[PDB]
């Protein structure tokens, strides 16, 4: 069969907004704690704390 | 008599102090390869020690011989004690 | 009345699963006197897997 | 012009002590297998200095060639970790080192001489004074050289000990499958 | 080409009680003065190595029930007994050789086989493709071989005048 | 086994001593054995050179401090 | 004679004071055993003799024998580790 | 027979499956004992001590070298049962004594060492046989490779193995420098002497002896006991024994030595006293072995100790294997399975024995009385005539000191049975299953060998005065 | 100084003639990403090695003794007319038990590289 990748996620839409606070939780989780990884693999000239900064206010959108 | 003799020095010069005697000999004995951290060496300065020790011994006993007793003494008591 | 005794009458432990912990690791006791296996089934269940 | 040539075995011993010393001082262990390489150079040249180039090249075509080849195979295919040589880790080893140096290179070159007291039987070892007599034979007929009588000797001689290296061999191939390979059933 | 030797050796050397007839014989020797009780030994061998892994099986067996070895077992088997029956065999005969086992029928064989050589000129123990060195060599590889039969085999096939005899 | 072999397949440069020193040795016992130090004497000095390197030592220092 | 004995006894130390590697290891006996090898090689030419050549030659084959066996022990202590590390062989 | 069993086996395990390795190791365990049944009639060439030179003269073939053949032969045999017949058919006991394919290769290449090195006459054949005894049994030591504990033992035995053989070879291209030789026939009265020549002679002796475990460098070789699975365990602390102190006593190199008596005096000590501290069993077996390898040491210093040495290496063999055998036997019995390689490590798990199975206890008690030095038993025997031979030559000192390690080694000694005939809650009432009936014989043989064989002293004796003086 | 030993130490002592003149003719400027390494590609703080086959440390272990087989075949072929028809057999000998073992390596496919993901080949069988 055609195998999915790494990180991949089967597309289950949650009938529930409860379910879907702790998968939002769990992606926001994910982020912070692969964003060392991310000003690793990208050369990126600024904080990791910024990093984060960032995603926070893309989850505040 | 009974208990100062009987069941005081002559088990000290018996049972008791052959007991603690070899305890202590026994630990110190098997807490000479100090460190299991690297096995490989430890006994590779057992070897260097062995040999030169050995090599300086053998000086001291063409030498004279019974300077070499107390070294053996201390050696022993080093190991031993 | 049972309690490990040795060969000089010292003690001994009674070796169990209790004391294959990861709490018993990185200690340093001589080679004799260890206890921990680093074989045992209970520590290698996930080895080269 | 004649003398230009007379220290190139001094050369080879000084460079020997500093390409030892150069492998246990390198950083990263590829570069002490190179200087492993580089003292069996240097090996092999003393070797062809005293007249048995026939072993520099073996030398060079085996140890070079195969297991400084092997060495290198597997410290590209191995992690193998370091710690660099440090002053805070190694310099204890100072005085054990020097008494150590000391006592066994003197008992290297005393244990040659047979003479009976001691001191002697060092200043036996340094005696390196007086040069040899190379006179000339016609009783060699043949052109014999040192691998056809090494062949000779191992084939007739000792043809015990080449059957006994066959074994040893086969070991190099057996001992390696058993413990590299697994065996499916 | 000239089957003169190069080095001294003993003459009539005693092993055992019984006199000696060759010190190194050849395996051609070694094998046509074989009694019936050397074969006999070689096929008791060849029959007690596979009914000995059978014998096992029926003691202990491998898998909880018996089930007679494989033919490939006892083909191997067949083959590792008659080995060894013929090492045990070369033995006997090397040891009758020595003196070191009666050896009469031998003695008066070996006797005869040498008054023939010598009634048709031809050299006794046979003239051989090598040097006189290097059949000093192989004598002194292959003599008193057979005391090594626990660990390599060694047989003579050379053809040396290096037998412990008389030089006529 | 390959004893008194050359690195030309011949014999070694102390063939003849040890030689000797073997005939003294088959001729003995060990009781007699000491009669054969003369010929292991010969055999250890061709092999080492100690007595020869004494005697250049000898003449050196003649040459060496009797004239300067 | 002095080359020989000064490889062999500085690896010796090399070998005993090392706190770095299990490569410094593997190539100190390599190096003691050229060591022994010249010395063999320079009495063999002294002498005139076969018999140290041999020894020589046979040494070759063993040390080659042994690199292997070590190199594919160390290859079995690294499938089940992992990583070789400064200390624990 | 070895060579044609390496040579055959070679192919017969190539080309066949992991399934057959136990059938192939029961048939070449019947080939051996065919071969030392049919084969040992040779015992003949060697009557009135006639010893002959071989392969030039790279070997020696006499009485004594005969008998350490016959015996390692016996060992091996003994060794490979063990390993071909399971002692239970269970699938525990399938689980933790299974053979590796090349396994029984590996013994038979390490057994030709072994002998190669007793028969040896020219050093470049001890070389040969030493490097090939030492590379099998690093093999040997990792072929279980799935343990960490094994292959770390392996890595740290080729280091230290390969140290000791650089001196080895040291020692011998010294000799080689100064008589211009390999041969020790070279050497007679007069060289002696005439030379001093004791370092290159003690350093020989020190680089083979420190191979076995010769005190202070016990620690390396008891720790690779320890870590090493139990089956292997019996295999290395026993053979490369046998083989280089039969090396060493045929070779009369360290006969009035100070050096080897002192290391001996230290080997006694260490041995007796480190062992009392011992709550692992193949450490406190270890430390054993490293006593009677001192007893031994101690007739490396005689000039006549061929009876002494046979005597006590022989028995001293068949109680080795004895006693692993029956901590082999004891892991039915005691509760909790260690590892998957070393099933039973502590002394105390052998607790309660005795109402397992009694008869196996008296057969520990028979074995421990025997290390013991207890009569009518061959240990006794044994040390009596090193006593002699030792009091004969003048080693006044190293006998009581020989007297107080058997004291003090004694007690770790009794620790074993003294644990076994205490009582214990949860006996066994039945058992369905039975342990092999070979594997049974085989023990009980040795325990009646250690029992019984006092009775044939006087015609040993009688055939040693032939075979041997 | 023969023409032997002047190419032989020329060769090394002069190698670099081109390197310098490269170092001194050529430009170097380098930019960033011209030290880089690639079109795409990078990796965390991962590990220092990949796992291997058994097969490519196998080869090179193997080469080892039989490179010295080979090499101790030399001394045979400059001494064959000397060792004449005993030697001979020796060598036989030698070459079989070191084909035994090369027989050895071939039974056992050593030198194979195997493969995980197998294709499926058991049946498709329907409980009814
Ligand atoms: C089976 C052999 C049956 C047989 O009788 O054949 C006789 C046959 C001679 O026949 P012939 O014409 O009547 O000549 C009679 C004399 O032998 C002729 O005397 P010759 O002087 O002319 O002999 C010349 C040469 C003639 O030989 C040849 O050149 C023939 C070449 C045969 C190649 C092999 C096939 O013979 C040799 O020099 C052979 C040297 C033997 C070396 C020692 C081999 C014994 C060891 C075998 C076991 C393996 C060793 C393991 C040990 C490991 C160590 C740990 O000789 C052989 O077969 C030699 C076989 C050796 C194989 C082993
Ligand atoms: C060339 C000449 C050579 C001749 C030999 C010379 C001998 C040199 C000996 C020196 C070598 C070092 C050995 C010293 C013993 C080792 C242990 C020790 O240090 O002794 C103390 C021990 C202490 O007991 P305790 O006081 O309760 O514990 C606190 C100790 N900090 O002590 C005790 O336990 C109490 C002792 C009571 C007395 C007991 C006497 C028994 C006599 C029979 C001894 C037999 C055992 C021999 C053991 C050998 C050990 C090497
Ligand atoms: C293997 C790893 C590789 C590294 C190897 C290193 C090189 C190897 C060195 C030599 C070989 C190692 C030898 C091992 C040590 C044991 C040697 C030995 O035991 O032989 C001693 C022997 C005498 O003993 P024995 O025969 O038993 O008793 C009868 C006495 N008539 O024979 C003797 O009598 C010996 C002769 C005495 C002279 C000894 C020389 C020592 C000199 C050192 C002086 C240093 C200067 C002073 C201190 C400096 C410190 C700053
Ligand atoms: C005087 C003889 C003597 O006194 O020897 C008696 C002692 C007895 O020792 P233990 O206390 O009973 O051993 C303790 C064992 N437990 C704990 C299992 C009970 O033997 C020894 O320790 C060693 C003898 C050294 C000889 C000197
Ligand atoms: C030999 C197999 C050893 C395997 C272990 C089994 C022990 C066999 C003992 C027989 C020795 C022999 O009878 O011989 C006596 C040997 C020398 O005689 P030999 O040259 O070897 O001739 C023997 C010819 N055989 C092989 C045909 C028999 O003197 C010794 O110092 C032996 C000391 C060993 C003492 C151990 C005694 C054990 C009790 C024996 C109860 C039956």
């Amino acid at each position: 069969a055609i195998i999915a990748t790494a990180f991949a996620e089967t597309v289950k839409f949650s009938g529930s907004k409860q379910e879907l606070q702790k998968r939002t939780l769990a992606l926001y989780r994910q982020f912070l704690r692969g964003a060392p990884t991310f000003a690793d693999l990208y050369e990126v000239q600024f904080s990791i704390p910024t990093i984060r900064t960032k995603i926070r206010q893309e989850f505040e959108r | 008599i009974a208990h100062h003799v009987d069941k005081g020095s002559l088990y000290r010069l018996g049972p008791v102090g052959i007991n603690r005697l070899l305890n202590k000999a026994s630990y110190n004995v098997i807490n000479l390869s100090s460190n299991t951290r690297s096995s490989l060496s430890m006994n590779s300065m057992l070897i260097l020690i062995t040999i030169v020790s050995l090599l300086l011994l053998v000086l001291v006993m063409n030498v004279n011989f019974i300077i070499v007793i107390p070294v053996l003494i201390s050696i022993l008591y080093i190991l031993f004690s | 009345d049972p309690i490990p005794s040795g060969a000089l009458g010292q003690k001994v432990p009674h070796v169990d699963e209790s004391h294959q912990d990861l709490l018993f690791r990185t200690s340093h006791m001589v080679e004799d006197l260890e206890t921990y296996d680093e074989d045992s089934p209970i520590n290698t269940s996930d080895a080269n897997t | 012009m004649m003398y230009l040539t007379y220290y190139f075995i001094e050369i080879t011993i000084f460079l020997a002590i500093l390409c030892t010393i150069f492998i246990i001082s390198a950083k990263n262990p590829m570069v002490s297998i190179l200087y492993m390489i580089a003292l069996f150079v240097i090996a092999a040249m003393y070797l062809y200095l005293i007249g048995l180039g026939i072993f520099s090249l073996l030398y060079i075509m085996i140890y070079i060639g195969a297991i400084a080849v092997l060495f290198l195979f597997i410290i590209t295919l191995l992690d193998i970790n370091s710690t660099e040589l440090s002053v805070k880790s190694n310099i204890r080893d100072l005085p054990l080192v020097l008494i150590s140096l000391i006592v066994l290179t003197i008992s290297g070159l005393m244990i040659y001489s047979n003479d009976s007291i001691l001191i002697n039987k060092l200043l036996e070892a340094f005696g390196n004074d007086y040069n040899t007599i190379i006179t000339q034979d016609w009783f060699n007929i043949e052109n014999t050289t040192l691998l056809t009588t090494i062949g000779n000797v191992l084939l007739t001689n000792n043809a015990f000990i080449l059957l006994v290296l066959a074994i040893v061999l086969l070991l190099g191939i057996i001992g390696p499958i058993s413990i590299t390979m697994k065996h499916k059933e | 080409s000239s089957s003169t030797p190069l080095v001294k050796t003993s003459v009539n050397y005693s092993y055992g009680d019984y006199p000696l007839i060759d010190a190194d014989p050849h395996f051609k020797r070694v094998v046509g003065y074989m009694r019936p009780s050397d074969y006999g030994v070689i096929g008791l061998a060849t029959a007690a190595l596979p009914a000995g892994i059978c014998f096992a099986e029926w003691l202990d067996p491998v898998k909880g029930k018996f089930a007679r070895p494989s033919v490939k077992f006892l083909r191997v088997a067949t083959m590792l007994g008659f080995a060894v029956g013929f090492g045990a065999a070369y033995a006997r005969s090397s040891l009758r050789f020595f003196g070191v086992t009666e050896n009469a029928r031998e003695y008066k064989k070996d006797e005869a086989q040498m008054a023939a050589r010598k009634a048709a000129g031809l050299e006794p123990y046979g003239t051989s493709s090598l040097t006189p060195e290097l059949q000093e060599i192989a004598a002194k590889n292959s003599a008193h071989s057979i005391a090594g039969l626990f660990i390599f085999p060694w047989f003579n096939f050379v053809n040396h005048p290096y037998h412990g005899r008389e030089q006529k | 086994t390959a004893a008194g072999i050359s690195l030309t397949g011949g014999r070694n440069r102390c063939f003849s001593e040890w030689q000797s020193f073997m005939h003294c040795t088959a001729k003995t016992d060990a009781k007699s054995r000491a009669q054969c130090l003369p010929n292991f004497e010969d055999y250890m000095e061709c092999l080492h050179h100690t007595k020869e390197k004494a005697r250049l030592r000898e003449i050196e220092s003649v040459l060496k401090q009797k004239k300067e | 004679m002095f080359i020989g004995t000064i490889i062999l006894v500085l690896s010796f130390l090399g070998f005993v004071f090392n706190r770095r590697n299990i490569i410094l290891a593997f190539i100190c006996l390599e190096t003691m055993l050229l060591g022994i090898n010249l010395i063999l090689l320079r009495n063999s030419v002294l002498f005139d003799d076969i018999s140290g050549s041999l020894f020589a030659i046979v040494i070759i084959i063993l040390a080659g024998v042994e690199s292997a066996i070590g190199l594919s022990l160390l290859v079995s202590y690294y499938r089940l580790r992992g990583v070789i590390n400064s200390y624990g062989i | 027979m070895l060579i044609l069993a390496i040579i055959s086996l070679i192919t017969f395990v190539s080309m066949s499956k992991l399934s057959d390795n136990r059938a192939i190791i029961r048939l070449i365990n019947i080939y051996l004992i065919l071969v030392l049944v049919l084969d040992s009639f040779l015992y003949l060439l060697f009557l009135n001590n006639q010893t002959y030179t071989v392969m030039g003269e790279l070997l020696i073939f006499n009485s004594f070298t005969f008998y350490i053949d016959m015996l390692i032969y016996f060992i091996m045999i003994v060794i490979s049962s063990l390993y071909g017949y399971n002692l239970y058919n269970n699938n525990l006991y399938k689980t933790l004594f299974e053979p590796k394919k090349e396994l029984i290769i590996l013994f038979l290449i390490n057994i030709l060492g072994a002998l190669l090195i007793v028969h040896s006459n020219d050093f470049i054949t001890l070389f040969v046989a030493i490097e090939l005894q030492s590379y099998s049994i690093y093999l040997i030591t990792a072929i279980y490779n799935s343990s960490y504990k094994a292959s770390k033992a392996s890595m740290l035995y080729f280091f230290m193995g390969g140290i000791l053989s650089i001196l080895i070879a040291y020692s011998i291209n010294t000799y080689y420098s100064v008589l211009n030789s390999y041969t020790l026939h070279s050497l007679d009265s007069l060289i002696i002497n005439t030379l001093d020549l004791n370092l290159i002679l003690i350093a020989l002796s020190l680089g083979l002896l420190f191979k076995i475990g010769i005190a202070p460098l016990h620690k390396w070789l008891i720790s690779i006991y320890e870590n090493t699975p139990i089956l292997i365990t019996i295999y290395i602390s026993l053979i490369p024994k046998i083989s280089i102190l039969s090396y060493l006593v045929l070779s009369n190199i360290s006969i009035n030595s100070l050096v080897i008596s002192i290391l001996a005096i230290l080997t006694l000590l260490v041995g007796s006293v480190g062992g009392l501290l011992q709550i692992k069993i193949k450490r406190l077996l270890a430390f054993s072995g490293l006593t009677n390898a001192g007893y031994m040491m101690l007739l490396l210093l005689l000039n006549n100790n061929e009876f002494s040495y046979l005597y006590y290496i022989t028995q001293y063999s068949i109680s080795h294997l004895a006693i692993f055998m029956i901590i082999i036997f004891s892991i039915y019995y005691i509760n909790y399975i260690n590892n998957q390689y070393n099933p039973i490590i502590y002394v105390n798990q052998l607790k309660g024995l005795i109402h397992d199975n009694a008869y196996l206890v008296l057969s520990m008690a028979i074995v421990v009385f025997s290390f013991i030095g207890i009569p009518p038993l061959l240990g006794f025997f044994g040390k009596l005539n090193i006593l002699m031979s030792i009091l004969n030559n003048g080693y006044y000192f190293i006998s009581i000191v020989l007297i107080v390690a058997s004291l003090i080694s004694a007690l770790y000694y009794l620790y074993l049975l003294n644990v076994s005939i205490q009582d214990k809650n949860n006996i066994l009432i039945n058992s369905n299953e039975t342990v092999s009936s070979v594997l049974s014989y085989i023990l009980s043989s040795l325990i009646i060998l250690i029992t019984f064989g006092f009775i044939y002293n006087s015609l040993i004796i009688d055939i040693f005065n032939v075979y041997f003086n | 100084m023969n023409t032997f030993i002047i190419f032989i130490i020329l060769i090394p002592i002069v190698g670099f003639a081109l390197l310098a003149v490269n170092i001194l003719l050529a430009v170097y400027k380098p930019y960033n990403e011209k030290l880089g390494a690639f079109e795409c590609g990078l990796t965390s703080f991962n590990q220092t090695r990949l796992a291997f086959n058994a097969a490519f440390i196998l080869v090179a272990i193997l080469f080892l003794p039989f490179d010295l087989e080979i090499s101790t075949l030399l001394p045979y072929v400059m001494s064959i007319y000397l060792v004449s028809n005993y030697g001979f057999t020796i060598v036989l000998l030698f070459l079989l038990i070191l084909i035994i073992g090369f027989v050895y390596e071939i039974n056992t496919n050593a030198l194979k590289i195997n493969k995980h993901n197998k294709p499926n080949t058991d049946s498709l069988i329907y409980k009814l």
